[PDB]
């Protein structure tokens, strides 16, 4: 049997995961005649190349037994046979010789970190995201990044380092994940610092997120504001979302400017948010801000305010016609 | 590297100058090229070699390692310069069809 | 020497627009009366 | 969007301020 | 329910407890010494 | 001859990509080398580019040689300024963050954020949470005189305008200050000097802060004064009659079992404020826990 | 024999080839809550406070003062010297009650 | 230049040794070389 596995490793068949299954065959029948020693040093010689090997699997030029070095299956395998066999060091030699050959993908680095957290190491599995987030930039470790943050979380370490984490993680990051990494930095300034880094992480991320997140994300700002500070503070922030958000969320941010003001005494300010309201908006295409405007006048509001209204109104109308 | 290289595609489409869109469409005529026929200039290196140590200009030895290097006296094998029979090359019927086609599909373009 | 480098900021700076004249039309084409009026600076003046 | 000039408030920062002040001294009172 | 709030040891890193076996080593070679 | 007709950085780096794809390991050196020794030797020591020094450490790092980069790192962070090296900078942080020790990435996180506190200093003076933020830094690096010098920097920044919430930061800032002094640094003559500093800079007569009084009050007390805190307090008391520095001293006297003390201050806070209740409540609770019903 | 030395935690038993994250995601298998897990609690409480809050200014008639200004001036500055005052609360405690039994042992 | 010799005396010793590094490319027979490398060969 192992000269005829030996034959058919030494056969060039034209699919090299067809060597790398006969490998996996003759592994599983050493390991169940009790040699997985032997079992992983036929695993080690099959994939045996030197330290800089190149060869592309998916060209078909070479033999598929030179392009058996970048096999991801039979990796796997001598990862698994070794990890239950030998000591860390083992495994640690066979992670460093899978990123040699650079054929590790995402679920690997996690395996890597999840077996460095097995062995009481938290420093090597933050030196394992760290790989995972260097080798793969913007969209593969995304969600490494994520997973690291959550064990620098759990590690509790020093506001400087998870402070410099947080920046690198959301330096370059897409604006989907850059929303949540925003967030967390907050949460993460507010739990173990001063409010006002959570207040300029929110600023940033108010200026740095989708628009379709803008509103929600300026919303949260003002009432992380309101919980943490005065409601004052959102008063220019406000402000600020009506030069940044679009018409229709720059409409419920001067609805809810005007209701803040409202309840804190500003009338001349409502009224001048909703007038803007009302010059940012159609008529006859939003009647719920007229209604809104019109419960205000009627709530705080004299007839000739009502005319004015009223001849906004008209000049809004005229406007849209 | 695809994403990046598009994205320079795409910053690249305003007209800049002269020089910049001639580098353009020479990186796509040579990929418009396709692989090069390297069995090819295996067979002309070594029908040029065969010649040249005919005519005594290339040196076959075989060293003390059991190679043969074939060293040349003058610079006339490397870069047709200092070879005055560049003007004798004489292109075979299909690289001058290929010439004669690519330039009609730019016309047709 | 070389050729400068020209970004496409130059070649927009250097875009000549076409002259909308208000005397003559030796080609008779019916030009809309908006570019008619667009060199005309007496619309830039300040009434005050 | 054409920039509105919002008049300033007849109630400031400051007023606010004082205003505040007084309304948590009556009701820590 | 309040759930109960076990003291979880501090997790040491292998650089914390590399650094505490090394040192501890190191003692004892200098006692020796 | 590309490099010879050709010698910026960019070119270098190409001729590097090449002969690490299609050459040795020695090449790529001596192509790095060359480089580096010819832009020292033709734009001078001062204006070599940090990318070459960058690039040659990841190649380094990627051939797994951790000493090398390392030394490239130190050299290029050494040898170049610091307007120029940001950068390399922040590669030598991730390369420590990466495949580094503890000691090495907690070095280069304070000195990032340390460069950083700076920037933010430089921009923005009269910014009492960056100084915050550089103290506390500098507290965890464990260098008293980087962070003597901060305090001094920070203390500098008067504030020009009167307002009281300037007033109460800066007032904070000199309590922390003096709080790290009193713990990390033991100098008690120096928080001293501080709390009179501060007392001194406050403009007592537009708005007083009864806090920096309770601090240098508490800081008495665990230096043992006993009489110089109840000097501190009659002083706050004369200048700007608080009820919550009445309070405390009310408490202080309480903790030192001086009952005539005790009634004296509250007999004082109740000639200046007879409208307050709860000073009476306080004086008649002290009379009742004396057995003095009368 | 063979599935008994290994992890299983890359590898499909079943299909004979590496673990995909498409159907089996290894973020499920964190006992803590994740970045995507977070951010989203936070947002909901957030409105929700803010829907009580509308709720409640309905309901009242005049101005709250605990409404603008829920919590006092430098409140994190406070709760900074705070944190920072753990030992020295404790030897200024330690310093009083050593001048007492001082003051003590002189009467007596 | 100063800067070139003293990063020359600052590296180590590679932990790698590579004496035995055939070039990752390997160039197909049959070696045309120039006429300076007669004496080399």
């Amino acid at each position: 049997a192992r000269i005829i596995m030996e034959k058919a490793v030494k056969v060039p068949f034209k699919s090299v995961n067809e060597l790398a299954d006969m490998w996996i065959e003759w592994a599983e029948m050493e390991l169940r005649n009790k040699n997985f020693d032997e079992a992983v040093r036929i695993m080690a010689k099959a994939t045996q190349a030197p330290k800089r090997s190149t060869v592309d699997y998916f060209d078909e030029s070479l033999s598929p037994q030179q392009r058996v070095h970048k096999s991801w299956k039979l990796w796997s395998f001598y990862v698994d046979l070794v990890e239950s066999t030998s000591s860390l060091e083992e495994t640690r030699k066979i992670y460093e010789r899978i990123f040699e050959l650079r054929i590790a993908t995402p679920q690997t680095v996690v395996n890597y970190a999840n077996l460095l957290e097995e062995h009481h190491y938290y420093e090597e599995s933050f030196k394992i995201y760290e790989r995972g987030l260097d080798l793969f930039s913007y969209p593969v470790a995304f969600e490494l990044w994520n997973l690291y943050l959550t064990k620098a979380v759990d590690r509790k370490i020093s506001i400087e380092r998870l402070r410099d984490l947080f920046e690198q993680a959301i330096t370059d990051c897409p604006p989907k994940f850059a929303k949540v990494l925003y967030l967390m930095y907050g949460n993460l300034e507010e739990e173990r610092g001063l409010a006002r880094h959570a207040m300029r992480i929110y600023e940033r991320a108010t200026r740095a997120v989708a628009d379709e997140d803008r509103a929600d994300m300026f919303n949260f700002y003002i009432t992380k504001s309101a919980s943490n500070f005065g409601l004052a503070s959102t008063r220019p922030i406000y402000e600020r979302a009506i030069a940044t958000l679009p018409d229709n969320e720059a409409r419920d941010m001067c609805l809810k400017f005007a209701d803040m003001e409202k309840r804190l005494g500003e009338i001349d300010r409502a009224r001048a948010i909703y007038g803007h309201a009302s010059q940012f908006c159609d008529p006859r295409t939003n009647p719920e801000f007229w209604a809104k405007w019109e419960q205000f006048e009627v709530q705080h509001g004299n007839e000739d305010t009502f005319k004015e209204m009223l001849r906004v109104k008209r000049s809004v109308q005229a406007k849209y016609n | 590297k695809r994403m990046k290289k598009k994205e320079a595609h795409r910053d690249d489409t305003a007209f800049r100058d002269y020089a910049r869109e001639a580098e353009k469409t020479y990186k796509r005529q040579i990929r418009n090229m396709g692989a090069p026929d390297l069995e090819k200039y295996m067979r002309e290196k070594l029908s040029a070699i065969e010649k040249a140590a005919a005519a005594g200009t290339l040196d076959i030895i075989e060293t003390e390692d059991g190679e043969m290097i074939a060293v040349d006296k003058d610079g006339t094998f490397f870069s047709t310069a200092n070879a005055t029979d560049f003007a004798q090359h004489k292109p075979d019927k299909a690289a001058v069809d290929r010439l004669v086609a690519d330039l009609r599909k730019a016309e047709e373009a | 020497s070389p050729p400068r480098k020209l970004t496409a900021e130059d070649q927009e700076a250097w875009r000549i627009p076409p002259p909308v004249s208000m005397w003559k039309n030796p080609k008779g084409f019916t030009i809309p009366l908006d570019k008619r009026l667009a060199a005309d600076g007496r619309q830039l003046q300040e009434v005050q | 969007r054409k920039p509105l000039i919002l008049p300033a408030p007849q109630v400031s920062d400051s007023e606010l301020d004082e205003i505040v002040k007084m309304g948590m001294i009556g009701e820590r009172a | 329910k309040q759930e109960p709030k076990t003291q979880e040891e501090l997790e040491e890193d292998a650089a914390d407890r590399d650094r505490r076996e090394r040192e501890l080593r190191e003692a004892r070679e200098l006692a020796e010494r | 001859a590309y490099t010879q007709v050709h010698p910026e950085p960019r070119t270098w780096l190409k001729w590097a990509k090449f002969e690490e794809e299609f050459g040795t390991a020695d090449m790529v050196r001596d192509v790095f080398q060359s480089a580096i020794q010819y832009i020292a030797e033709t734009l001078g020591d001062d204006a070599v580019d940090e990318r070459l020094f960058i690039a040659f450490a990841r190649f380094e790092t990627r051939q797994k040689e951790y000493e090398r980069a390392r030394a490239i790192y130190k050299f290029g962070l050494d040898n170049l300024p610091r307007s120029r090296s940001m950068q390399l900078h922040a590669q030598y942080t991730t390369f420590e963050k990466q495949f580094g020790d503890k000691e090495g990435v907690e070095d280069v996180v304070l000195t990032k954020r340390r460069r950083l506190y700076e920037e933010q200093v430089k921009e923005n003076p009269k910014n009492y949470d960056v100084w915050f933020d550089f103290a506390r830094l500098e507290e965890m690096g464990g260098d008293p005189d980087r962070v003597r010098e901060v305090y001094e920097r920070a203390i500098a920044q008067v504030p020009p305008t009167q307002e009281k919430r300037h007033w109460r930061r800066y007032i904070f800032l000199f309590l922390f200050y003096a709080i790290w002094e009193e713990k990390d640094a033991k100098n008690i003559e120096r928080a001293r000097a501080i709390y009179d500093t501060c007392l001194n800079l406050i403009p007592h007569k537009k708005f007083t802060f009864a806090k920096v009084w309770i601090a240098k009050a508490h800081f008495e007390i665990r230096q043992g004064n006993l009489t110089a805190a109840r000097k501190t307090l009659g002083r706050a008391i004369g200048m700007c009659p608080k009820d919550k520095l009445f309070r405390e001293y009310i408490a202080i006297e309480q903790k030192l079992y001086e009952f005539d003390r005790c009634r004296t201050l509250y007999e004082k806070h109740a000639l200046f404020n007879p409208a307050n209740c709860q000073t009476w409540i306080r004086w008649a609770e002290l009379e009742r826990g004396l057995d003095d019903l009368d | 024999p063979v599935l008994q030395h290994l992890s299983l935690r890359n590898y499909d038993p079943v299909t004979r080839g590496p673990k995909l994250g498409f159907e089996a995601p290894p973020t499920e298998n964190l006992n803590t809550l994740t970045l995507e897990e977070k951010a989203a609690a936070l947002e909901a409480e957030a409105r929700r406070k803010a829907q009580e809050e509308q709720e409640a200014a309905a309901q009242a008639r005049g101005l709250d003062i605990t409404t603008l200004q829920p919590k006092k001036p430098n409140w994190d500055l406070k709760r900074e010297f705070k944190q920072r005052m753990a030992v020295l609360d404790v030897r200024t405690e330690n310093a009083i009650a050593r001048m007492v039994r001082e003051r003590l042992a002189e009467k007596k | 230049a100063s800067i070139a010799a003293g990063l020359a005396a600052a590296l180590p010793k590679p932990k790698y040794s590579s004496e035995h590094e055939e070039p990752r490319a390997t160039q197909r027979g049959p070696r045309i070389v120039s006429a300076d490398q007669i004496d080399e060969t």
